[PDB]
């Protein structure tokens, strides 16, 4: 019963944040932590009353104030040297029961909204070696130039999501890993079977979910706004 | 060093195999013991819980608990491509009224797949048709793949895809690049390659 | 058995002047060496020995911490008790809380226990094998049936059976000069004239620890009952102990009663005497 | 050291 | 509820003996509910700055305190000690005798 808002959110540098936490189990203690890749979780701010929050490990440039059992909204500040990160929300009956995290929000600070892209989504057909040498056919997607990576890929076979043949990249990689600010990309791809990719009626698509600005936002570039959107692209079955 | 230490480099255990993950800690009047199961890009998710000294069986995982030397341990039996996550150790103290997370042992499990035909094709864009990418595909286990030493140069790591239409799994892995002058033959010789690829025209 | 370590919890209720008053108490053996208490103006878990002073500050913070959700802990259990017997706010009740281990002469688990009372009876408790429950009442097995749905006795057993044998052995051995220590009585006899035909022998023993000590009269080497008088123990405040036994006895043959002092530091027990 | 933080009735 | 009655104790820490400071305890114990007004007296009036040990309880889940203060005592100076409890209907005063 404990839920996080939003999933995504995303913030310019200098401004504050609020990461709200509901919590639904009428547990007396609640937790705060941040996740960075490869980096395990680390405690920002715990509370074990209704009025007594205490400092984590790091809370530098972190505020938090639980008014009430229910609610324990952390808010970041610009304090915060690297805010960027995944935060995830616990809560517990005790101070040394085991706890259960919610969703979790990542958050992404960038120096100015120019580094914000939606993903370039293209798909690329099988080549008419492999069907021959194997029987099957792959198709490869291919998300690139998009920041944060905010991005969920799925395929859709004849108009419905499809999980079997599907494999995606766990994370998407830096596409140039040298700079700070650097563009992602991902990949994916389906395999069907070669009778199957050479039927001209099977629809195939590859749906990739960006989360990037909010309409609200301000954008003052001339070029398209990276709003929360949709790229997909299409093919089709070709006997050839 | 911290409260609750594990290897968190990344082990790997055949499918159907037995993986066994290992977690130490400090004795801070620590209690109880809990493992916790987190996805990529997801939260952890609570899966075992032992008190006492000895084995717990639940589901297809066991939590293996002693006190007198600072250890738990967690085996899973009959690995699954869905047991392909970090697994966190967690571990109470009643010296303080404190809960301790460790930094989390990536696990992956690799399919054994048999009778591999490791190629490398080329798949052209279906809309624009002057994009290209390869793809190295149906590489047996052992065979791993390299970043590319070129910024013009994407390669991605490997990936096992399940047609359950049939009874097999595939490893695959993708290399693009924008030189617009590139040839398949030359991303994955960064990588170790079986030698058994066969390169079409 | 050989030591013990034990901890007592009271939480009364002041309707209509403040919340309820929260006071916690660890003893090890018959010594005292925690405290805490809602009114004292430390707010923290304080000690009362001088080996638990030697303690980190991370182990004051989280004593510090139990008791301030254990307090708020009681204080839902107070509120949900008057509904269990539907009394109403005015009435003022109290909450005991107790548990702890002894060992044996090996310092390791040799018995645990955990009860729970309200209103100065009994309300449930962990029986000796430390997994289930003997509730009191009607209303006492509503919480049983709550707490055998969360396995609370499994993490109950643990404390008992670990973390409390574990950390009495570390309280033992850090204050080895206090804990360890077996103070014999000093023992002595006063002489009071009752009446003409009637006087009263009086046997002392002072400055023992532990608390435990037995006291017999006998008359020619066969135990007397009758005519006894018999004070429970005492605390002197020293960190030792006292206690005496009395018997009335027909004047000019006081030389035929004899004291007895049974306790751990005599391997054969005292025989006081008047002359 | 004391007990975990109690179940509450 | 359950309601006791305390059983009160006026003794010294060490062997009275006159003009030689010691310690003056008034021991309740086995008494219910918690609260309890105690008062050490000295010839009658009430002695300031009493120093009474913490609240715990025996098996019986009845409460014994501990209420001692520094004096010194003569040969004719009455010492005594003064308990007031929803037990009783009036305080019961209690006197220290040098052999009890």
């Amino acid at each position: 019963g404990i839920t996080q808002s939003p999933k995504y959110l995303f913030r310019k540098e200098g401004q504050n944040v609020t990461l709200s936490c509901e919590q639904n189990l009428n547990h007396d203690a609640m937790y705060w932590y941040r996740q960075d890749p490869g980096q395990g979780l680390r405690l920002i701010y715990y509370s074990q009353i209704v009025n007594d929050f205490q400092k984590g490990d790091i809370a530098e440039g972190y505020s938090v104030s639980r008014e009430k059992k229910e609610s324990f909204p952390l808010t970041v500040t610009s304090a915060q040297k690297n805010p960027t990160a995944f935060y995830l929300c616990a809560s517990s009956m005790g101070g040394t029961y085991e706890q259960y995290f919610g969703p979790g929000t990542r958050l992404t600070v960038t120096e100015d909204l120019k580094n914000v892209f939606p993903p370039e989504v293209a798909v690329f057909e099988p080549s008419e070696a492999e069907i021959s040498h194997t029987q099957k056919a792959t198709l490869v997607c291919l998300a690139t130039g998009f920041y944060p990576d905010h991005v969920e890929l799925s395929w859709w076979v004849n108009g419905k999501e499809v999980h079997s043949g599907v494999c995606t990249d766990p994370q998407p990689l830096k596409e140039q890993p040298a700079l700070n600010d650097s563009r992602y990309a991902l990949s994916s791809r389906l395999r069907v079977s070669a009778t199957f990719w050479q039927d001209p009626r099977n629809h195939f698509r590859c749906q990739v979910q960006f989360y990037g600005l909010s309409e609200n936002d301000e954008w003052t570039q001339d070029r398209a706004k990276p709003v929360t959107q949709i790229v997909s692209a299409e093919a089709w079955g070709r006997a050839d | 060093q911290k409260e609750v230490e594990q290897n968190s480099g990344p082990l790997s255990v055949p499918e159907g195999a037995i993986a066994s993950l290992n977690c130490t800690y400090s004795d801070r009047g620590s209690q109880s013991f809990f493992w916790y199961r987190q996805y990529s890009g997801k939260s952890p998710e609570l899966i075992m819980s032992i008190y006492s000294n000895g084995d717990k069986e639940d589901g297809r995982f066991t939590a293996q608990l002693n006190k007198a030397s600072q250890y738990v341990s967690l085996l899973i039996r009959d690995s699954q491509p869905s047991d392909s996550a970090t697994y966190l150790c967690a571990v109470n103290a009643l010296l303080g009224n404190q809960f301790y997370f460790g930094t989390g042992t990536s696990l992956t499990v690799i399919p054994n797949i048999q009778n591999p035909d490791p190629a490398v094709y080329q798949l052209r864009d279906s809309k624009s048709s002057d994009k290209s990418v390869c793809l190295f595909t149906d590489f047996d286990s052992q065979t791993n793949v390299s970043q590319s030493k070129d910024s013009d140069v994407y390669i991605t790591d490997k990936c096992v895809l399940d047609m359950r239409s049939m009874d097999f799994k595939s490893n695959s892995a993708v290399a693009w690049s924008n030189k617009s002058d590139f040839a398949c033959a030359n991303a994955f010789n960064n990588s170790i390659i079986p030698e058994d690829t066969f390169f079409p025209s | 058995g050989s030591h013990s370590m034990r901890y007592f919890f009271t939480s009364v209720s002041r309707p209509g002047r403040g919340e309820p008053r929260f006071i916690a108490v660890g003893y090890v053996d018959d010594t005292q060496f925690v405290r805490f208490d809602s009114d004292a103006a430390s707010q923290r878990m304080e000690p009362r020995a001088p080996w638990i002073e030697q303690e980190g500050p991370e182990y004051w913070d989280g004593e510090t911490r139990k008791v301030k959700a254990h307090s708020q802990t009681h204080r839902v259990d107070l509120g949900t008790l008057r509904g269990y017997y539907n009394q109403s706010e005015a009435g003022s009740h109290t909450v005991q809380r107790m548990y702890g281990c002894d060992v044996g002469s090996d310092w390791r688990f040799l018995r645990g226990y955990h009860q729970y009372a309200y209103d100065g009876k009994d309300y449930i408790a962990l029986k000796e094998d430390l997994r289930s429950w003997t509730a009191a009442d009607m209303a006492a097995q509503t919480t049983k049936h709550k707490w055998e749905a969360a396995h609370v006795a499994e993490q109950l057993r643990a404390y008992l059976e670990g973390t409390c044998v574990e950390w009495l052995r570390r309280y033992l051995e850090n204050g080895k000069e206090t804990l360890q220590r077996t103070d014999a009585p000093k023992t002595h006899m006063t002489h009071h004239a009752v009446s003409d035909h009637e006087a009263t022998l009086r046997c002392w023993a002072l400055s023992f620890y532990p608390a435990e000590i037995t006291l017999t009269w006998q008359r020619d080497g066969e135990d007397q009952t009758q005519d006894t008088e018999l004070v429970e123990t005492r605390p002197a405040g020293d960190g030792t102990f006292q206690k005496w036994a009395a018997v009335v006895v027909p004047s000019g043959q006081e030389q035929r009663y004899t004291c007895h002092v049974q306790h751990e530091g005599l391997p054969k027990p005292l025989t006081l005497r008047w002359e | 050291i004391m007990d975990q933080v109690p179940f509450s009735v | 509820m359950i309601q006791r009655t305390p059983k009160i104790q006026v003794y010294s820490r060490h062997p009275a003996e006159n003009g030689k400071s010691n310690f003056l305890n008034c021991y309740v114990s086995g008494f219910h509910p918690s609260d309890i007004e105690v008062d050490l007296l000295k010839n009658g009036e009430r002695i300031e700055k009493v120093e009474h040990s913490d609240l715990s309880f025996s098996k019986d889940w009845s409460f014994y305190l501990l209420y001692y203060t520094e004096f010194t005592p003569t040969e004719k100076d009455e010492y005594a000690c003064r308990v007031n409890h929803v037990t009783l209907s009036q305080p019961k005063i209690v006197k220290w005798d040098r052999d009890m």
